[PDB]
Formats: C-alpha cells, structure tokens, sequence
C-alpha cells in the first residue's frame, strides 16, 4: 500500500462528496453513527481509512451540526439527541449501564459504544461531557483494580489478540 | 559531610566500576535519603546569600551543607533542612527583599519547600504525614 | 470620627489577604470537579507559598525584567547568540521546542488540578501554576525566537511548530510530558505531572541542561531555563499536598502505587533515552555521563528525598525502576542509532561522534565502541555526511535486518536487533490491525486500555512514499525551497537538498507486514 | 574545592571559545530570521504576541486549523481525545484565528499587573496617612460597602473558577491565554475587595473585615440570590468552554457585573463621600474592558462571522444569550432591592436614577454584544423587568 | 569592511581573555567590599540608597560634614563659593545627616513613577470605554472642576519652580535628591491636572480644555489671590533654600495645598458623582505624603533637633512659620469663597462642613509640623480666620 | 447627556499635555532668575524632545531595568566583574568616581539653567536634565 | 562615503605623518562639517534597526551613511541628516515602540536632534539660525 499525501487525498475528497449528499438531521445522524461504529475505536469494523477517518468524522460533525441549527428547534439543540431521544434519558440509561457491568471488558465496551453513538453533535455537548466523565470514572476504577494481577500471557488471551511474534 | 557531594558514592566510579555498582542488586530500589537539595540561580543577590548566609550562618547550624559550583547555578545539598531568611538577606543587600523577592532566583527544590513569615525553608520532613 | 483617625501609614500585605482566601469558596450541590477521577478523598490543604494575584504578578514581572535585560541588552551586545557550538545550537532547536509543548500541556494539566481541587487556596494556587506554564511556554518560545535572530542557522529554530510533525521523535514527545498528563485522571495529575514530572524530571531537563549549555557557549538557555525552574518549587509543593491526601486515605491510597509506577515509566520511557541522546550526542563538550546525571537527579535524589521518604506511608519504589536504570545506561545510545539513521525527518543538524567523542563514550560506557562506534564509523565510511553519496542509514538498517519499530504506546522507536536498553518486541494482531509493543509496562497498558493508545505512527502514515516527498510536504526545507533543514553534519558547506534525499531511493515500509 | 567539575564556560574560556569559533560557519545557513514566519499576521506585520503564542497548541488537522497529523499518543479512558471537537457546540474553520487586541503574552500581562500591585500599596500607605477616610458616609461604609461590596467578591470568585475547565478544554493557544488572563483578573477582583475591607479595618475601629457577613449575604440574602444562581450555573453547570466564556463575560458580567461594580458601588461611592472604593473599582473596570476586548474578538470576529459557521454559531450564541440574559435580569431584579437600604440621593438612588443606570448597562450591552450576534433586545423591556424589583 | 578596527573583547576573545586571566591575582587584595562602608548608617544596616547617595557632594571641612579640604577651584565673580554657608540661615553640625525615609535614589523613584505612568493610560482607555463620565454632575464638571481645579495647576507649577534655586544652592546630596524629586512630583501634579482636563474634553463635547480660563482664574480671580501671592513669594521672593522647602512644603502645601486637593476637589468629587478626579488626586496625595516624609526628616530630625543648632534653627523656622502661615491662612480665606459657587451638600459645603474640613487641615498640620518645631498655634482661631471668608 | 457619550478607548499622550506646557507660566514682576548673568535676551525657546514627568520616568525606568538586568543577573552569572585586566579595573576607580562628581555638579548646573530659563518648556526640560544627572551620579 | 569613515583623512596616517598633518597650519582652526554622527547602543532592538532601517531604507536615501562596529555601540556618520522612524521600528520588532522607546538605546548625537511625531532626526541644520 502506498499512502497518498496527508492532508489532501482522494480518500478525503471522496468522503466529502459523500457527506455533501446529507440533507436532513436524521440522515446525517444515521450517517455519523454508521461511520463511528465502523471506523473508530479499537472495536471499529475496518481500518481501511485509518489515516483519514478522524478528518472525515470532523467533516461529518460539521454537516450534522449545521443541519441541526438550520432545521431543529432551539429547545432540541439543548435537551435532545439528534436521534430524537431525551438527552437526560440517554445519560441515565448509559450511566446505569456501565455501572451494571461485571468486568473491565464489559465496562470498556459500554463506554466506547456510548461515544461511537452519542458523541456530539448527536448528544448535546454539556450532556455528553458530564456523561463521558461519569462513565470514565467507572471504567477507570475497575481497570485500576489489581492492575498487575493478570500476567501478560493472560492479558493477551483475555484481550483476545493473535500473537504474531514474541522476541 | 562528604556524603552530600554531587560526586559522592557511586558517582566517583568510572567505567566497569560504575556499571557494576549501578546494576548491583541492592541498587534497584530507591533508598530513603534524609537530605535535601536546593538549587540557587547565580546572580548578584544570590552570590551574596550563598557566601554570607548559607556558608557562614547556615553551615554553622548545619555542618552537612555542601555547595557546588554548577556554572549557572549553585547546587546545595544538606541533611535535614536548609533555611534562608529574606530579612537577613535584605539587611545584607541594603534594599527591600521580601520572601517573594528571594524566590526570584531560587530555582529547584528536591524536598518539601514552604515560606513562613520571611523565611524560605526546604525540609526533608513530610508535613501532613510525620 | 470625622476629625480623629489613626494616620499611621499602612497597607495590606499579601498574606493578610491570603488568610481569607479559604473563605472565598462556598457550598452548593454542583461544586465538584467536571473530570473523571478515581480519587474522591478529602483534600482541604493549604498552599505552601501563599500567593495572591497582585503579588504573583509583582514577583514574576521582577524575574522577566532581569531575564530580558540580560538577553535583550547584555548578551546581545556581547553577540552571544552566535557564540554557541553548532552541535548545541542545533540541540536547542529540539530541546526548547519540545519542552515548549510540555509547558503548554502543563497549562492544561494544571487546569485539571485547578478544576479538581476543592480548597479555595489550591484553586488560587493552581491558577498561578497555570499562569506559570504559560510563562514557561513563552520562555521556551523566546529562546528559539532569540536563536532565530542571532544564531547562524535560524531554520528549525524559526519553524519547529510545524516542522516537528515530520519526524518520529516528535511523536513520543506528545506523550511523555503532554498527553500523559492531560488525558487521564485529574487528581492523578498531582502524581504524574507533579510528583514525577515536576519533582523528578524537570531538574535534569531544565536545570541540569543549563550546565551543558554553558559548557557549549550557550548563555541564552541558562538565562531563561534557570528562571523557568524558579516557578517549579511552588508546583512541587502544591502537588505534594494532594499526594498527602491520597496517601492518608485508605480508599484512594490503593490507587497511588500503580499510578506512580505508570507515571514514572510513562515519562522515563521517552525522557531517559531522548534527553540522554540530546545531551551526549548533541554537544561537543560534555559535563558528565548522562547515566550519572540520571543517577544523581532521578535515582538517588528524587528517589530518596521524595519516594524513599514517602515509603514510610505506603508509597513503594516504582516496580519499573530496575528496567529504568538499564534504560538510563543504554537506551539513549539505542535512540542515537535511530535519530542518526532517520536524520532527514528531523529539523536539526546532527554531528557524528568524532574520535575524541568516541573515546569518551567508550570510557564511560564500556562496550560502546564495539556495538555503536563500529556502526557509526561504518556509516561515515559509506558517505553519511556527503550529499552525493546516495546513502541514508535507514535503508542500510532494513538491508541488514535492523528493522525499526514504533511503540504503539510510548511512540519511542525500537531496534530490537541493536537495542541494549530495556525492551523486547511484541507484535499482536487485534481486530485486523497489527500492533508492536516494546516493554512489559507499555504492553500491559495497551492490553488493558487499547482505546487510549490508537496513535498512528510514521510508517503507517508514510507507507510506500519516497522520503523527499514527505519532507517537502511537511515543509522541512529552508527558505530556498530545496535545501533541507535537517542535515547529517554541522558544517556550512555541502548541505543536503531534496534532490540529494531522492537519490538515496528511500521509501517507507510496513515493518509489521512480515508478521 | 568540590567533588564535581567546575565546567568551563564556552563563551569565556579561551580554549573552548576558540574551538567554538572555529566550528561556527562564517556565514548564515538561512536568511529567514522571523520566528514562525508562516503565522498569518492579523495586523500589518507579525507581532511578537503572535510569534510567541500561535501554534503552541499541537493540534492535528482534524481539529480545525491544526498543522499536525495523526491521533493523540494517549487519550482518556473510553477514548476522549486530549483535545477534541466534542468540547464545544461552536464550530470554526480555524481555532487559531483568535487574537487578543491587547496582544498580551505572559510578560506584558504580569508587567502591567505588577505596576498596579506596587502602586496600590504606595497609595494605601498615603491614603491612611492622609486620613481621607474621615469624610466617608458611616452608613454607606458599614452597612452597604462592607457587607454588600464584600459579598460581591464571591461573584467575582465564582466567575474566576468558571475558567478551570475552560483552561483545560479550549482548543487554541490565543484563546487559552485570553481565558487564563481573564480568570486571574477575576480572582484579583475578589482579592482586591477583601484587601479594601482589611484596609478600612486598620483605619476604623470596630470595622469588621471578616468575610462571614459577606458570605452570609452572598449565600442567603435574596439580593444576591439571582446572581449566585447564575454564577453557580456558569461555573459548574456547563462544560462547553465557549458557553462558559460567553455566559460569564459577555452576558452575566456585562450586565449584572457591570451594574454591581460600576453603577452601584463605584457610582454611589462618589455620591456618599467615598474617596477609597473608586481606587479599587478603577482596577476591576479596567480589567473588565481589557477582558471584553479579547472576549469580543473571539465571539464576534472569529465565531459569529466565521465564513462557514457564523450563522451556525449565532444560533447557539442566541440561545445562550436568551437563557443567561434572563438569569442576569433576574439577578439584577433581586439586586435592585439593595437600593431600599441606601440613603436617598436625587438622580442616583431614586427610581429615575436606577432606571438611567439600568438603561446604560442594557444600552451598552445591546451595542457591545447583542447587535454583533443578531440578538434582538428591547432595552425598555429589560429595564422595566429589573425595575419591578425596586421598592 | 570598516575603516576603523573591530576591537576584540577582553571578556570573550581567547587571546586577550587568557592574558587577562593570567594578570588577575588568585586572591582578593582587600576584604572590605561594602561600597562606602564608612558612611554612618541611619538604620539597622547601611542601605544601597545611602551607599549610592551619601558623600557624592565634595564638600570641604568648612561646610559642616564635608570630608575634603581647601577652597573651591573656581568661584563666582566677587567670590561667592560654589557651595557655601551663606546660602541659608539654618545651621547644623553635618549637612549630610538627612535621610529620605522612602530611600529614593534615582532608580526606584522613576521605577515607581513609571508604574503610575503606564497604569494611568490603561485606566483612561478603560474609563473612556466605560462611559463612567455620564453620571458626573455637569455643573461641578464644567463650572468648578474644569475652571478652579485647572486653575490649581498653577499653584503646583509655581511650587515646582520654587525648587530651581534649591537644586543649585542646597548643601548635601540627600537633601538635593529630596528637593528634586519633590519638584518633579509638583510639575507632574500640574501636568496631571491638565491631562485630566484634556481627557474630559474627549468625552464631553464642548468641554473646553484650554488653559485660558484656568489661567485667568489663577491670575485674576480673588479665590486664588492669596494663593498666588504666597506662591510667587516662596518661588521668587526668597533664596534661602531651607526657607523655600519649609514654607513651600511644610506651611503652604501642607495647609492650602492640602485643603484644595484633598478637602475640596477630591472630597467634593465624591459628593458630586465624579468617578474620575479621585484617580488623579490619589497621585497628588501620594506624592505629598512621600514628599512630607523627606521634608519632615530634614527639618525635624536633622535641623530642629541638631545637637548644637536645634534651638537656633527653631528660631528661624518659627519666624518663617509665623509669616507663611499668615500668607496661607489668607490664601485659604480667599479660597473658601469658592464654596459660594458650589451646590450646597450637607456636611460638605455648608459652614459646618467647611469648618470640619478646616479643623482637619490645621489640626493635622499642628501634629505633623508645628508640634515638632515648637510652634504654638490655636487651631480654632485659624479655622475662624478662614471661615470669615465663607459666606 | 446622562445616556449618550463616546465610548471609544482613548487616553492622553505625552505630546498632548506638553502642548499646553508654555501656558503654565504667568507674569509677575519678580519672575526672573535669581542668579547673576550677562545674558538678558529673549530665550523663549522650545524643547526639542517633548518631555513630561510621567513619560520621563517611563523612559528612564525602561533604560534602568535592562541595565540592571545585565549587571545583577547576566554579567554576574558570567563572573565578568573579575574578568577585567587589573590595569583597567584600577583606571575605573578614578574614571567612574571623577565622572561621578562631574555628574553631581551637572545636577546643580542644570538647576541654574532651570532657574535662568524663561520658557516653561525649557524650565520643565531642564528639570528633566536635573534628574538625568542624579541618575548618572547613582550610575557612576 | 569615504569622508565619513571613522579613520578618514588624518586618521589614516601614523607616526610623523600623522603629527605633520595634525600640527599643520591649516588645521589649527575648526572646519565646518555638513555631517552628523549618531551613536546607537548595541541591543536586540538596535541591531535590527541598524540592519533593516539605517542600512536599507536609510542608506538608500542617504548613500553617505557609514556604520562602524565599536564593540559596544554603533558609530554612524552621514552627510546632512539621519532619521529613524520609531513606527517603522515597531512594525519591524512587532511590539509597542514609541519614539521615547527608540531613545532608550540612542546614546550620543553630534548634530541637532529632535523628535517630530514618531520620527527621531539628527541633522546638520541649525534650527533657529538657518
Ligand atoms: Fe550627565
Ligand atoms: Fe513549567
Ligand atoms: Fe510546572
């Protein structure tokens, strides 16, 4: 594989054209969540656009945000997710979810997925940040419990990596 | 007071001698040190404080004080504590000199540092825990 | 009365105002930090150096006037800017701009401590720390601004805020004293930024380097750096206060030893080899072996006065220490191999160790001659410095099986077939992506927290591209558009150009593709 | 002697200086001596303020304006980036665009405040020696200034702590300096008030400089009930760092703050024979206008007129202004009940005087902030809303 | 390539620096490093202020205190010495005795005044932006402040030029620094008064900042009749450099100067809604208190209590004080007629409020000056003499 | 008006004050120099560097901070005080102290020019020179 | 511009040759000079003004400008006049720079000197007599 230049390449050009076809808030919300579920986090579905997905995602955010201010009523910008959900409801739903997780691996997944789905402009910024902090507090405490107890060989199995080489 | 020299202990060895002690088993965990290290930035006021406070009155009360010339600054190491009274420095210099005017050229502190009244102190004590 | 009042001359001293600062805070339900944290203990401490806003400004302003007087008037009249050895003048391009990003992140890190503190005195204290780190940012900026005006090679001094994105050394700098501080537990910043960053590593990084600059004709850096560290003693004190709260609370103390060990390894993994390399290899005159500077400031003094004293209160010596001392002896020689071999990606002109440098290296690190000296000497015989030689060591490294890998966590380069430092290559595949890890501390962090360490490395970004195309895209050139900022020698003639880099035919590989 | 080497200075040691001079080429290796020449100057030529500040933040290309590439080396648990677009609703093409019109980097900022710091103490030594406090109205001094101007330091302290997350979360260097400078000036205002209270204590026997009565007034007295609610919200109820800067400086402090500091305690000081308080309000007012200049550039020049996100940004600014103006109107509504306690002075503390003062604050606010973001505001309506709280 | 030689620096040039280091001994040739150690210190320790000031004047032994000998090298025609005892009626055992309690040598003096210089411009830029001028009483601004406060600038200017012969004639270094710093502070007061008038002219259309009307009032208006007469006499009528300093600062400026600046323009500004004038008088009052400390030490500590000539000096000071107190009491009597033009405020501009003001000035002066030289004064009698000018 | 006023940021520059400096002097019979002089002509001149007291201090304080930064911080850290050839260090004993007394007398000589001047700009200008010579004395 | 060099004319000669011209009859009275001498204290601000103002724009308009390095100061001599606009120095330095800030490092003047607006001017003209 030969990389194109960093900041201007056919891959970014192609997704910008794809993004410009978005014309509604519901369409851009489905488009941004499908994008985030498929290309972001270690549990992404594909690394095909690794070096470009962050810029592309920014341009998706910019499209959805403009659509929101053009089309949504002001109160919806403050109190609802672009999915139509009640913003405060999403916070309690996901706080109680990760608090009911039984392991760091269930916890880390819930937190990752919350970001994939509700990262702004889907969820209002103020609601998102304090929810992200609450989830992060729970994820951080379960991970820093007996941090060195599991040996590396066990941490590799638990993580489910394929070991390609050990010097 | 040789234990507070910058080149004390292992720092004196070279080559294999240094490498052998550096990688020695007993030297793989930190050892509690009762000393403090105060770095003073050279200037007209500090060179006067070094000679007439730290090395006169200061070393009388604390014989373990070691002051080393590091080109741009002074390296001071001493057991327990080191103190500098801004009032005493002000009388020495003939100009107003509060604690914050003293802190102008106090660079680094390896230890617990605080200011009480007109006195800057770097102490080996662990306030809140001791 | 209207006719009788005490007319004695009085003002209000700083500590008279500071006595009431604790009462400025008031209780409401929402008066709590906005940032995630494991540390929920009570932290109602007193700021050691009682500072108010006016007094803070009077004190710092007094430092600046003496500093800028020395630089703008005295040292300029002496022409001290061009009295620096080229090797060291080049080194200050890296040291100053890299430290600048650390000061910049330290602003933000100090803000989290500001946000996550509860005592009104520590909020006011940490704001002063936030101000200081801005001051430190503008001070590091001023060194390169000064060098740009008065030093014989302004390129690199004049544009590092974009030309640093080109190369691999800059990546790990974005963690060691940057992301490692601001992207995590806010109360843990008292441990990573302060107990380790400020109490341990700023001394060799900011104070000890002053003597190396003086040895090599640089009196600009001591003038500024020595003034920078005068703010750090206030930072150490504030950080220690919070650490006392953590060690005195059993619930939060069970998070202290682990965070201390992660913080220490996080910062030493990069600082130890990179600063060692820049000191010993980026100087003509050396002050002392890097491993002795490390032993004095890191192992003995910080390890003893801070960690060993705290050992009576549950604070253990960091479990990564044995591995860290081994890095202090050898890792910067390992790092030199990579930095010399990938010189076209940097923004500084490097100098291979001359016959008397080699004698010094082998004397203080026995074995250096046979392992590193032979490689360096062979690179010189292959035309390392000659722009018409068509030779660049990175391709030589791949031809002889000395492949270079980037640590997914620390971004530190690793050459396992040459490294004598702490390290071993672990290559995992996870969800279709290959990851290369280099030590048991970084790997554990990645295995447990993979969503925190997704940084793209230089090979992933540059894969399949010719070297001179990358350099020209990243603006790694001088004003004539074709001569590189980076050079493999520090002379004034026979500088390498873009066309000289293309002649070598270097193209970036996928190091993990063979796995 | 000493155990270590007294290393020789390359600048003055004859041997090392000779070696250095032999290795320094006799010609420059490049002719570009302008530090960070590629910064786009806002003004005719690149300023030192811009050279030392701009691009210090190591932002990647996926944060608008960045020059770097790739993901961060280390992120929060869960994946929150070190800095990210999720930190604010507002959008821009380049977060580096902002420029403090005072062009304050660290050194000029503390140099200017050091002057105030030293002159204040000289002024206080002279004022005490002058005995000029003898002419002050005792009721104003003990029952209004001591208790209620003292209680206002909590409003300033609140606005200062509002910046803590702002200092962590904002996305560029010139914005971060603007924020942090704005915050230090605010804790300074809180400190300067308590300094004045401690000073009067030295001049007037029986004058209590304890913060207990001011704190009891701030936290329970309904005069500051509306102001304390608004401050607690701006400080701890939100994390959008752009919303904090806007609600704090452009709405609340520009309406309630400006009225409390300038229309009440500084104006009425010059009506009750107070020769001391104006010396302290002269500083907070200067701090306000210098903060306004920076705040005004961030939101008007940069955000409300961004080529792609201007109208988008005005949508959020309008909603924020609508919300926090109502909070500040209610804060002022509670605050004008304090005029019931003051001695009646014609045209200053009567209904016509409070109306004229409210017209000035809301009138100035319409021009300085509202008109620049497209926010409509009936000034008469806002004045009568607050005047409803006047006895 | 220049015609002259590029001179090699001994500090950095390897060859010259080596030669220099070889020539410098490896030991100090004396251990006394306190610059002018032999100065008798006034305080616990010797101060840099004293080291840099004391004995700079080369006086011979026939001028009390001088460490030199012989006649002057060159004298006036007729034979007047360069400096001589004929310059003042006052005598002392040592003219070097004087010590400014502020310990001002040149550097700290301009360092402080620069802080005030830069902060004032910042305060004015903000004050114009604030629009705070809108609440000032227009009659006070136009008919009293603009006209009679601007007229007051000539009293300050006149006191400034009174020092011109003092700066040449006085007999020791520390006295000369006190006089010259006192003189700059006086012309500053005059310039600062005019700065404020220029500033108000930019905010208030039709506000005439020209000095014509103030000058007409200073030179012709009976309100300043006695003030101008005293100033013209102090400045140009006498040449005893001690008499000038005493009459100017200890009598005139301590009584008339204090009542005009502090009791009238500053105090009433805080009764008429003037938020601007107290920023300017705060500087003139700080300068006065700083001048007074130095003037006090010269005439009380040194002159009125000199072991041999104290009673001798007190005879002249009492005769001077008697004379210039009459001229100042007459200046005040003329001045208090201006109260007929101001709108009456309770306890400020009524007969009772002017009396309490007069009791403050004459009362403070009795403690600060008269008690220290043995001058007896009935304060109530002085108040009634001036109040005879009140209407 | 109590509501409308120009709220543009303005200050007052040195030259705006110094413009009105000549009007600060007024006429009276005794308004002449106290010292003997042969020169009784019209000297109603202008000061070529418009100087006011606040600006005089700002300008000189700026000189002082750089000079004392160099001495107390920079050169002291370099030990330059003992890097002088002994011959020249001795010479500075008499050069700096003899210059000191010349600067000290210049204080008084300027004060004579101050007194003999008839223009308020030159009276003010010569007081600035009087302070300069006090500065130079403390510098020597 | 050779006549405005520091070592112009009699300054080139040495020994008896210098003495012969120094004591020559024609050289016992002053000779009118249309030149001016400016001395600038070497600092960061002045080194930039010398190189980019005096020696660029200044020398283009007045080719007789000679600038000589004298260790601690710059020695400038030119026919007629030398002008330095502080406003141009402010743009060049990127910081506030009034005409009084220029004077911080303008040491000596041989000629008539004044400040007109933001411009400092030293000139051989005799204002008041010409
Ligand atoms: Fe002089
Ligand atoms: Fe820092
Ligand atoms: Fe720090």
């Amino acid at each position: 594989a030969k990389r194109e230049p960093i900041h201007d390449n056919s891959i970014r050009t192609e997704w910008e054209a794809k993004i410009a076809k978005l014309t509604s808030v519901d369409q851009a919300t489905k488009f941004i969540q499908d994008f985030r579920l498929a290309y972001t986090s270690p549990f992404r579905k594909s690394y095909d656009i690794d070096v470009d997905y962050q810029y592309i995602e920014r341009k998706i955010e910019e499209k959805l945000s403009v659509l929101k201010t053009e089309k949504l009523p002001v109160a919806d910008l403050i109190t609802k997710a672009t999915t139509g959900e009640d913003a405060a409801a999403v916070e309690a739903t996901w706080i109680a979810k990760i608090k009911a997780a039984k392991s760091k691996y269930e916890a880390e997944r819930i937190h990752i997925e919350f970001r994939q789905l509700y990262k702004p402009p889907v969820l209002p910024v103020n609601v998102f940040l304090r929810t992200d902090a609450a989830l992060g507090t729970v994820l951080m405490e379960i991970r820093n419990t007996d941090y060195y107890g599991t040996p590396l060989e066990g941490l590799r199995k638990e993580r489910g990596v394929k070991v390609l080489h050990l010097q | 007071s040789a234990h507070n020299a910058y080149n004390a202990g292992i720092m004196q060895k070279t080559g294999k001698a240094f490498a052998d002690e550096f990688f020695a088993e007993e030297n793989q965990v930190v050892h509690e040190s009762n000393a403090v290290v105060l770095v003073l930035m050279k200037s007209d006021e500090i060179d006067a404080i070094i000679e007439d406070i730290v090395l006169k009155g200061g070393k009388a009360k604390n014989p373990s004080i070691v002051v080393e010339d590091k080109a741009g600054f002074w390296w001071i190491k001493a057991d327990g504590a080191i103190e500098i009274d801004a009032a005493e420095a002000g009388e020495l210099l003939g100009k107003p000199f509060s604690v914050y005017d003293l802190l102008i050229n106090v660079s680094s502190t390896v230890g617990r540092a605080y200011t009480l009244g007109t006195k800057f102190t770097i102490t080996s004590e662990l306030m809140g825990l001791d | 009365d209207a006719l009788k009042v005490n007319r004695a001359p009085v003002g209000v001293e700083p500590q008279e105002v500071h006595k009431w600062l604790q009462s400025f805070n008031w209780d409401f339900k929402e008066n709590r930090t906005k940032y995630p944290t494991k540390y929920h203990m009570a932290n109602e401490t007193k700021e050691q150096f009682k500072v108010i806003a006016k007094e803070y400004a009077r004190m710092e302003a007094a430092k600046d006037e003496r500093q800028f007087g020395t630089l703008l008037d005295g040292l300029t009249r002496l022409g001290a800017g061009n009295k620096v050895h080229p090797r060291w003048g080049e080194t200050m391009k890296v040291i100053s701009n890299f430290l600048e990003v650390g000061e910049y992140n330290a602003i933000a890190a100090s803000a989290m401590l500001w946000d996550s503190a509860t005592a009104a005195e520590q909020k006011n204290g940490y704001l002063a720390q936030v101000l200081d780190e801005i001051r430190h940012t503008h001070q590091c900026a001023f060194i390169n601004h000064y060098y740009s005006k008065h030093y014989h090679d302004p390129a690199g001094h004049n544009d590092a805020r974009r030309t640093r994105a080109i190369g691999p050394l800059w990546k790990g700098m974005k963690r060691v004293f940057a992301d490692g501080f601001i992207s995590g537990d806010a109360v843990e910043c008292s441990v990573n930024l302060q107990l380790v960053g400020e109490a341990c590593f700023t001394n060799p990084l900011i104070v000890a380097v002053t003597e190396w600059a003086s040895a090599n004709g640089d009196e600009i850096t001591p003038t500024v750096f020595l003034s920078v560290e005068t703010d750090e003693l206030r930072h150490m004190a504030n950080g220690y206060q919070t650490v006392v709260s953590i060690a005195n609370d059993p619930a939060s103390a069970k998070f202290l030893n682990t965070d201390l060990n992660n913080a220490f390894w996080t910062q030493q993994k990069y600082f130890t080899p990179v600063l060692g390399y820049l000191f010993e290899y980026g100087s003509k005159f050396k002050v002392e072996p890097w491993v002795k500077t490390w032993n004095r400031w890191v192992y003995e003094d910080w390890g003893g006065i801070w960690i060993g004293r705290l050992g009576k209160y549950g604070v253990e010596s960091p479990a990564s220490l044995r591995d860290a001392k081994r890095d202090a002896y050898w890792a910067h020689h390992d790092l030199a191999l990579a930095a010399y071999a990938m010189w076209p990606l940097g923004f500084a002109r490097l100098a291979l160790p001359d016959e008397e440098d080699q004698a010094w290296f082998e004397a203080n690190y026995p074995g250096w001659a046979d392992h590193y000296g032979k490689i360096f000497n062979e690179w010189k015989k292959l035309g390392y410095e000659d722009p018409k030689s068509g030779f660049i060591p990175y391709q030589w490294l791949l031809a002889n099986g000395h492949d270079v890998y980037i640590d997914r966590v620390s971004q530190v380069p690793f050459i396992p077939s040459l490294a004598k430092g702490t390290g071993s290559l672990r290559v995992h595949e996870f969800n279709g992506k290959k990851h290369s890890l280099t030590d048991d501390w970084g790997e554990r962090q990645w295995l447990i927290e993979p969503e925190r360490y997704e940084c793209h490395n230089v090979f992933e970004q540059y894969e399949g591209r010719e070297l001179s195309e990358v350099i020209a895209e990243g603006h790694g050139v001088r004003s004539d558009g074709k001569t590189l900022i980076a050079q493999p020698h520090t002379r004034g003639d026979n500088l390498w150009t873009l066309e000289d880099i293309k002649r070598a035919g270097c193209v970036f590989p996928d190091p993990l593709a063979k796995f | 002697p000493q155990s270590s080497q007294v290393t020789k200075r390359g600048l003055t040691d004859p041997e090392r200086a000779a070696i250095i001079a032999a290795a320094v080429p006799d010609h420059a290796l490049d002719t570009q001596r302008k530090y960070h020449y590629f910064i786009q100057p806002r003004w005719k030529r690149l300023s030192e303020y811009e050279q030392l500040s701009c691009y210090a933040q190591p932002n990647p290309d996926w944060i608008a304006g960045g020059l770097d590439w790739g993901d961060w080396t280390q992120k929060f648990h869960g994946g929150r980036p070190s800095w990210g677009n999720e930190s604010t609703e507002l959008r821009t093409t380049d977060w580096y665009r902002h420029r403090d019109p005072a062009r304050r980097w660290h050194h000029p900022y503390v140099k200017d405040k050091s002057e105030e710091a030293r002159y204040t103490q000289r002024f206080l030594a002279a004022y005490s020696s002058e005995g000029s406090i003898r002419t002050i109205d005792p009721y104003w001094r003990d029952e209004i200034l001591n208790k209620y101007f003292g209680a206002l330091l909590y409003s300033e302290y609140g606005l200062f702590n509002a910046h803590s997350s702002v200092g962590r979360d904002c996305l560029s260097d010139t914005i971060r300096q603007t924020a942090v400078f704005a915050a230090l000036d605010k804790v300074d205002n809180a400190q300067m008030i308590q300094m004045e209270r401690l000073f009067i204590a030295k001049l007037v026997p029986g004058f209590d400089a304890s913060t207990d009565v001011p704190k009891k007034i701030w936290t329970t007295d309904p005069i500051y009930s509306g102001a304390r609610a608004t401050v607690q919200e701006i400080w701890q109820g939100v994390q959008d760092w752009n919303e904090i800067l806007w609600a704090g400086h452009a709405v609340y402090d520009a309406t309630f703050g400006q009225f409390a500091r300038r229309e009440f305690f500084q104006r009425l000081a010059t009506v009750y024979g107070d020769t001391l308080t104006p010396f302290f309000t002269a500083q907070s007012q200067t701090y306000f206008q210098t903060t306004r200049g920076a705040i005004d550039d961030l939101f008007v020049y940069c955000l409300a007129n961004d080529s792609e996100f201007g109208a988008h940004n005005r949508t959020f600014l309008n909603a924020w202004t609508e919300h926090y103006l109502a909070s500040s109107v209610a804060a002022l509504k509670d605050f004008v009940g304090l005029y019931a306690k003051v001695e009646k002075v014609a045209g200053a503390t009567d209904r016509a005087g409070v109306s004229e003062a409210l017209q000035r604050v809301f009138g100035d606010w319409k021009i300085d902030y509202a008109d620049k973001i497209g926010f409509r505001v009936d000034v008469d309506q806002k004045v009568d809303a607050v005047l409803a709280g006047y006895k």
